This record gives structure tokens, C-alpha cells and sequence, in this order.
């Protein structure tokens, strides 16, 4: 039990005469606050609010020469309740609408005073970081989202952020299986943004999310396309007696309206047509013009006619195919 | 929506950046209770599929009646697909329920175009 | 030695300060 008393006296010695107000090496070179992240999971991507909920094992290791011990050849890992008694980087996430550290069972948090002095401080954080969504190519979009770590009150003179490990500082991203997204790539940047007061440190973790078209091609595009095909069926019916053709044509726009109404619930209200509303409206225009084609041919016949029928029949599939080709080419790239 | 078949405990070591930890995982063997979804979705959509056959049994030229039946079926099928979408998350998987409703969808479409070619 | 001066200044700042009263109460607007 001698080691128990030794650890007790050493911890008491360390925490005695410790000023939380003073950063490590105050009045000296900047303290190199290395960082390390391990994304546990990306819970969801809220495009309506333009933000994503991310849960990560945020960690930040720095050196504090005061918290230096040599007698015990081991790495103490004190209770998480001691963090309030030690200096900590005043880190904040610039784009952070809402976040909290998990509390069950005890406050999820770590301290580990290594023998040299390196303090491995880590928290289990859930963040609803903000991410400006340019949903103009949606659903064929490549939304880019970032987390912006930055010190609040300290300038680059006093503090300095770096990824301990050039790229290994971020881990667990590959195993993440987003529901509607695929994390094509992630990059880590270490800038020094210059503000009015001075140059502040900055680390910008970035994820280049790619929308999973496999889900939405059947969820949204497939019904609309299928209904468009049904519109083509109208032309086959007849011209001598087309009272059925009018009914078949006019039902399709109602189907379109129902599909659109259900779709609008999930989407935001960005004014640009996006890749989705443009296609839905174009299909709406095509079916509407099919109804107008029926109107014109019916008026002319009751007012040569066979040629009008057949020319319309050939014209509609080819021009719709051109529309589909143009749209896919424009938005796929 | 599920039944607790049984529990199964485990204990292993997990390696992480901070160090080595022991993880106690309790596996709860949950078995799906399909009755609710069967009566909610499968039974009515299957009845829609049968309704498609009703249009087939309709005979004679009878263009207005055939068109009315065929086009009217797709509306209820679409509404059922929309309702099934509620419980479905945004997971990018080819869900069996989605496969089922899509099969019904293309079946009704095939029936309508079958009448189109017959006319 | 720089820290000693800094920490002594921080110690002496709050001495005699009563946060219940705004600066210059009864003398001028804050
Ligand atoms: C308490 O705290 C100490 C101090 O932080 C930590 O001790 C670490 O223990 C790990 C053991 O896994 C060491 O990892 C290995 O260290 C070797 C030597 O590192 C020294 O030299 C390198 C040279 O570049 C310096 O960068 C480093 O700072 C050290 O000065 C490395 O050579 C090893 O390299 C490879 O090892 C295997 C080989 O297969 C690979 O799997 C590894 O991934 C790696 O590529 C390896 O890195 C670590 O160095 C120790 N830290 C230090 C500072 O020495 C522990 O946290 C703990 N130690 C206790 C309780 O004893
Ligand atoms: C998701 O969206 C974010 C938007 O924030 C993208 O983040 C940008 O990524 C790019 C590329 O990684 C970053 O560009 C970087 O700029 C650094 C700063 O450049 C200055 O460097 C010195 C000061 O250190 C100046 O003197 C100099 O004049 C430059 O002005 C560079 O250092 C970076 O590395 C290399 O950049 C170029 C070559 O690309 C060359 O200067 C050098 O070879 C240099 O080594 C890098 O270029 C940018 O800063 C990030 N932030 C932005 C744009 O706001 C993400 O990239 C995106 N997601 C993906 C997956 O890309």
C-alpha cells in the first residue's frame, strides 16, 4: 500500500499552489496544445436547419511543466472531477449551435497526468455544429461541412493548436455509416486567422459529405418519372372518342401534386429550384402540355387530324427524352 | 414492434487512441413482431394489387371504365407508399418494404400499359 | 518572477470591490 500513499502525496503536491488563472509557461513561448479527435458517429444531417449532429471523443493534449512528477513510473488517471482544478484551453467551436458533454453515469471526461508533464484531457462531446448548405444541386449535391475549433481569449502568442500526428489525429471516420450520406473525404487544416485584436489559432476539421443518390433515386425521382411515363400512355388511346384520354391525363397532375406535397415536408425553402424542384416542375410542365396537346387536337378535329395525332405521339417521347438527358447531364456534373 | 428473445453478455478488450479498455456489451436478442406492419401495410397494398386484377377481369372495349379503374388504382398505391415512408429512416438501403411497394407499383403500371397496348 | 507580479495584481483587484453596486453609484451614470 506504499504506492497508494505515494500517489496521494504526489497528487496533493501537484494540486497545491496551482493557479488555474495562469496558462502553462505564462510569460513565455506559446503552449503547444496538441489536439486529437475520434468521431464516434454522425447522428444526423439536418439540412432544414443546415447543421449536423456529431458525437466525438474530443481530446486535447498539452504540456504543463508544473504538473510534473518523477517518483512513480506510471501515468496517473485522476477522476474527472479534478479537471475544474486544472488549467484548460478555452477551446470553443466557432460553428456550434448546440452541444453538451454526456453526463451518464458520471460526467464523461478524462484526465491523465503523464510523468513528463503532458496532460491528456479529453471529453465525450455531442455537437450540433452549423454547416452552410448550398442545396441548389440537391439531391445531387456534395455538401461540404466543417468543424471550426478555435481558442476564444488566447492569441497565437500564448496558445497554439496542432494535430498531434499529421493525419492520425482524426480517427474512426471510415467506420461511420451515415444513413443518407457517404463521407467521401475528410481533411484537417491548421490556420492562423488574423482578427482585429490579433492572430488567433484555428483548426478546421472538414467532411466532404456526398449525398447517397441510391436512396433518393427511388424515394423521389422514381415515382415522378414513372408518372411521366404514364402521361405518354394517353397519346395511344384514340382521337375519335377520347373522353377517357382527358380523364387519364388530368389524373396525372393530381398524382404529381400529391407527390410534391409529401416531398415538400422534408425539404427547406431555398428559392433556387434545386435539382429536385426543377425536375418535378419540368415533369409537371410536360404532363400539363400533354393535356394541352389533347385540348388542341380535340378542338381542331371537332372544329389532317390523324397526322396531328401521330406527330404529337412521336414528338412527346423524344422531347421528353431530350429534357431528361439535359437535366441529368447538367446536374450529374 | 419486437420481442425479447433473450439476452447475451460479452466482455472483450478494445484498443483506442487513449489506451486499452475493457468493454462490457449486453446483447438483447430482439425479434421482429411483423403482425402490426402486415395488417397496416402488406394487407391493404396486396388488396391494391388484387384491385389491379379486377381491372383485368373487366372486359369489352369499354374504354372509359378501363381507364378510370387503371388510373384510379395508382393514386391509392402512391398514398400507401407515402405512408410506409414515415417509419423508414433515411438509411441508404434497399428496404424490403420499399421493394414490396415498388413491386406493387410496377405491377399496376404494367397492368395499365397492358390495357394501353390491348386498346 | 513575471507571474508573481501578475498573480499579485489579480489578487489585489477584487480587494474592497462590492459587485452589488454599479461603478460610481450616486456620483455619475455608468
Ligand atoms: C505513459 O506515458 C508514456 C509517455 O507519454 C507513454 O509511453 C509510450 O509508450 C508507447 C508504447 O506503445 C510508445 O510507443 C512506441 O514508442 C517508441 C519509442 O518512442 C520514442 O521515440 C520516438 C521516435 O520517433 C519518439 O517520437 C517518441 O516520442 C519517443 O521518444 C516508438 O519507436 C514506437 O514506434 C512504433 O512502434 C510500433 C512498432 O510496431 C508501432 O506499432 C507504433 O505504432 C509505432 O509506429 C512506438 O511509438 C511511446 O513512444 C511512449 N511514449 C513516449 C513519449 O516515449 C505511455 O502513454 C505510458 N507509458 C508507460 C505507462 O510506460
Ligand atoms: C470543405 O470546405 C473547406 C472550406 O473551409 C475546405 O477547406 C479548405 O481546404 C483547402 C485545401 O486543403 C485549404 O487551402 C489550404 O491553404 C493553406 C494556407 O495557404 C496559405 O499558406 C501560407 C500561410 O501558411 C501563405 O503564405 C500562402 O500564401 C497561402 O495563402 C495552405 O497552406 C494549404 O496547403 C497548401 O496550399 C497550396 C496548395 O494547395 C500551397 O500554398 C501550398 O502547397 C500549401 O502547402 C491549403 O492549400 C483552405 O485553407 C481550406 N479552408 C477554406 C477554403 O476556407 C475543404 O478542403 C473542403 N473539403 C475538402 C475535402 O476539400
Amino acid at each position: 500500500p506504499s504506492n497508494m500513499s505515494l500517489v496521494k502525496e504526489t497528487v496533493d503536491r501537484l494540486l497545491k499552489g496551482y493557479d488555474i488563472r495562469l496558462r502553462p509557461d505564462f510569460g513565455g513561448p506559446p503552449v503547444a496544445v496538441g489536439m486529437n479527435i475520434d468521431i464516434a458517429s454522425i447522428d444526423m444531417v439536418s439540412e432544414v436547419n443546415m447543421d449536423y449532429t456529431l458525437t466525438m471523443y474530443f481530446q486535447q493534449a498539452w504540456r504543463d511543466k508544473r504538473l510534473s512528477y518523477n517518483v512513480i513510473p506510471l501515468n496517473l488517471t485522476l477522476d474527472n472531477r479534478v479537471a475544474d482544478q486544472l488549467w484548460v484551453p478555452d477551446t470553443y467551436f466557432l460553428n456550434d449551435k448546440k452541444s453538451f458533454v454526456h453526463g451518464v453515469t458520471v460526467k464523461n471526461r478524462m484526465i491523465r497526468l503523464h510523468p513528463d508533464g503532458t496532460v491528456l484531457y479529453g471529453l465525450r462531446i455531442t455537437t450540433t455544429a452549423a454547416c452552410m448548405m448550398d442545396l441548389r444541386r440537391y439531391p445531387l449535391d456534395e455538401q461540404n461541412c466543417t468543424l471550426e475549433i478555435e481558442s476564444y481569449g488566447y492569441t497565437t502568442d500564448d496558445i497554439e493548436f496542432y494535430w498531434r500526428g499529421d493525419d492520425n489525429a482524426v480517427t474512426g471516420v471510415t467506420k461511420i455509416e451515415l444513413p443518407q450520406f457517404s463521407i467521401v473525404d475528410y481533411k484537417l487544416i491548421t490556420k492562423k486567422v488574423v482578427f482585429s485584436t490579433g492572430s488567433y489559432p484555428r483548426l478546421s476539421l472538414s467532411f466532404k459529405l456526398k449525398r447517397n443518390i441510391g436512396y433518393f433515386i427511388l424515394q423521389t425521382y422514381m415515382p415522378s418519372i414513372l408518372i411521366t411515363i404514364l402521361s405518354w400512355v394517353s397519346f395511344w388511346i384514340n382521337y375519335d372518342a377520347s373522353a377517357a384520354r382527358v380523364a387519364l391525363g388530368i389524373t396525372t397532375v393530381l398524382t404529381m401534386t400529391t407527390i410534391n406535397t409529401h416531398l415538400r415536408e422534408t425539404l427547406p425553402k431555398i428559392p433556387y429550384v434545386k435539382a429536385i424542384d426543377m425536375y418535378l416542375m419540368g415533369c409537371f410542365v410536360f404532363v400539363f402540355m400533354a393535356l394541352l396537346e389533347y385540348a388542341l387536337v380535340n378542338y381542331i378535329f371537332f372544329g389532317d387530324v390523324n397526322a396531328i395525332d401521330r406527330w404529337s405521339r412521336i414528338f412527346f417521347p423524344v422531347v421528353f427524352s431530350f429534357f431528361n438527358i439535359v437535366y441529368w447531364l447538367y446536374y450529374v456534373n | 414492434q419486437f420481442s425479447f428473445v433473450g439476452l447475451r453478455n460479452t466482455t472483450e478488450v478494445v484498443k483506442t487512441t487513449s489506451g486499452d479498455y475493457v468493454v462490457m456489451s449486453v446483447y438483447f436478442d430482439l425479434s421482429r413482431r411483423m403482425g402490426y406492419f402486415t395488417i397496416q401495410t402488406y394487407i391493404p397494398c396486396t388488396l391494391i394489387v388484387v384491385l389491379s386484377w379486377v381491372s383485368f377481369w373487366i372486359n369489352k372495349d369499354a374504354v372509359p371504365a378501363r381507364t378510370s379503374l387503371g388510373i384510379t388504382t395508382v393514386l391509392t398505391m402512391t398514398t400507401l407508399s407515402t405512408i410506409a415512408r414515415k417509419s423508414l429512416p433515411k438509411v441508404s438501403y434497399v428496404t424490403a418494404m420499399d421493394l414490396f411497394v415498388s413491386v406493387c407499383f410496377i405491377f399496376v403500371f404494367s397492368a395499365l400499359v397492358e390495357y394501353g397496348t390491348l386498346h | 518572477d513575471n507571474t508573481t507580479v501578475f498573480t499579485r495584481i489579480l489578487d489585489r483587484l477584487l480587494d474592497g470591490y462590492d459587485n452589488r453596486l454599479r461603478p460610481g453609484l450616486g456620483e455619475r451614470v455608468t
